[PDB]
């Protein structure tokens, strides 16, 4: 009789496609913080109110 | 919201080699019985293949 020899019919293996979605990558924004300057008087006053005759 | 295109193209250049190596017996038997007008024979027989 003669043998089969067996090569085999799959090639390579998924894990080269599982791994291509596999990619996580970088996620995220910059907020909060920002600049923040800020500066006027609308907090409290200053000017002479007394009472008198 | 985002969208996302991406086109990608893939040249995969794969060598392969292979050996094997068999190793075969075999024990054949055989019986006969032959009739005729006046003969009548037996045979028995038995096989021994390496391979």
């Amino acid at each position: 009789v003669k043998k089969e020899a067996a090569e085999k019919l799959l090639e390579k293996v998924p894990s080269d496609v599982l791994e291509m979605y596999k990619a996580i990558g970088g996620k995220i924004y910059i907020v909060d913080g920002d600049i923040t300057k800020h500066i006027s008087l609308e907090a409290l006053s200053e000017d002479k109110k007394k009472i008198k005759d | 919201q985002s969208t996302q295109n991406t086109d990608s193209q893939t040249r995969t250049i794969s060598k392969n080699t292979s050996t094997s190596r068999t190793h075969t017996s075999e024990v054949h038997g055989n019986a006969e019985v032959h009739a005729s007008f006046f003969d009548i024979g037996g045979s028995v027989s038995a096989g021994f293949s390496n391979s």
